[PDB]
């Protein structure tokens, strides 16, 4: 089949910017090219078929250029109501075709480092035989953020999971939860709890940490 | 122009389930139909197709199990499934294909959830305020909403109350196949001691109502 690749992945923008993202793919398609923009929560919408027509109803802001294997979706001046993630489409006569994986547009603002704060696993949840230790880096930018956790100054991996907020409606930050999962009896083996937070807003990593009681 | 789904939600692996999408506004003997699903965090994906006189086509990952169909009469799409598989996960949306996948008009989407998982209501422990969350005169503090099913969840604070700085992270799927998320809210270090901070977990489909008093 046909594989559609797009660029950037993600775009961090102003309103009133011009803004250019990128569908190619595998091989040619020639013109069998549309593109839709969907918001969290909503169906997505479709902005242009054929490579080039605008779908009606859409505003005259959204166009696209391109054929055979390159494709360019502009909008000549961006508003608030375009941060969304944008999609390409290969047209094919029958199911399969292909989406591309997106380009997420938000919103450019000041570099923010995160706010962190650890919270040790309640004695409840350790009555049960379960410790969850949380790592929250509150309202930073931009989104790129790492999060390490160390036990007894040593480093895991594969224990942790993480959640990020869409980005804030107010203050156009980012927020993320990480979670360290471990049994009872792991948790009691060890002393030294720790979450290492890496992010451009940081002139070194910062390390929250607390002792087991 | 509407497009409304109906149908979706929780069905065991190997399980069977039909899709409604009852169409106003245009008559669906005349066009092509379409289903296209999103499996939550992941991209789009055209799953089925009906055309005018009848022909329907598949994509290979349900070939054999979905089937499209419609009633003229009742104007209503339909999605079968059979043999249904966890990746099968989705919002599931009906579409107005105007011929080579080309949707121009949308259902809702309806959400489908394939798992083993029972339906289960969620732990709700505290993220207490301590010096480990107290920078200056802010203070963080949370619930950790640990091991319910399925989705979804809904946190507020003192009841509706409190709404500035809450952050209600989006759940993680855990390997046991059960959900767990965090709620925080970030509050004057002054505040604490003589503010009482309740976090209001509400899980309807187990029936499942948690009010959490967290203190430091």
């Amino acid at each position: 089949d046909i594989q559609l690749t797009q660029s950037p992945s993600f775009l961090s923008a102003s309103v009133g910017d011009r803004v250019t993202i990128t569908c190619r793919a595998s091989q040619g398609i020639s013109s069998y090219l549309a593109w839709y923009q969907q918001k969290p929560g909503k169906a997505p919408k479709l902005l242009i078929y054929a490579a080039s027509t605008l779908q009606s109803g859409v505003p005259s802001r959204f166009s696209g250029s391109g054929s055979g294997t390159e494709f360019t979706l502009t909008i000549s001046s961006l508003q608030p109501e375009d941060f969304a993630t944008y999609y390409c489409q290969q047209l094919d006569s029958y199911p399969p075709g292909t989406f591309g994986p997106g380009t997420k547009v938000d919103i450019k603002r000041t570099v923010a480092a995160p706010s962190v704060f650890i919270f040790p696993p309640s004695d409840e949840q350790l009555k049960s035989g379960t410790a969850s230790v949380v790592c929250l880096l509150n309202n930073f930018y931009p989104r790129e953020a790492k999060v390490q956790w160390k036990v007894d100054n040593a480093l895991q991996s594969g224990n942790s999971q993480e959640s990020v907020t869409e980005q804030d409606s107010k203050d156009s930050t980012y927020s993320l939860s990480s979670t360290l999962t471990l049994s009872k009896a792991d948790y009691e083996k060890h002393k030294v709890y720790a979450c290492e937070v890496t992010h451009q807003g940081l002139s070194s990593p910062v390390t929250k940490s607390f002792n087991r009681g | 122009v509407q497009l409304v789904e109906s149908g979706g939600g929780l069905i065991q692996p190997g399980g069977s389930l039909r899709l409604s999408c009852a169409a106003s506004g245009f008559t669906v003997s005349s066009n092509y139909m379409s289903w296209v699903r999103q499996a939550p965090g992941k991209g789009l994906e055209w799953v089925s197709v009906i055309y005018s006189g009848g022909s329907t086509f598949y994509a290979d990952s349900v070939k054999g199990r979905f089937t499209i169909s419609r009633d003229n009469s009742k104007n209503t799409l339909y999605l079968q499934m059979n043999s249904l598989r966890a990746e099968d996960t989705a919002v599931y949306y009906c579409a107005r294909d105007l011929g080579t996948g080309l949707f121009d008009y949308w259902g809702q989407g309806t959400l489908v959830t394939v798992s083993s998982a029972s339906t289960k209501g969620p732990s709700v422990f505290p993220l207490a305020p301590s010096s480990k969350s107290t920078s200056g005169g802010t203070a963080a503090l949370g619930c950790l909403v640990k091991d319910y099913f399925p989705e979804p969840v809904t946190v507020s604070w003192n009841s509706g109350a409190l709404t500035s700085g809450v952050h209600t992270f989006p759940a993680v799927l855990q390997s046991s196949g059960l959900y767990s998320l965090s709620s925080v809210v970030t509050v004057p270090s002054s505040s604490l001691g003589t503010q009482t901070y309740i976090c209001n977990v509400n899980h309807k489909p187990s029936n499942t109502k948690v009010d959490k008093k967290v203190e430091p």
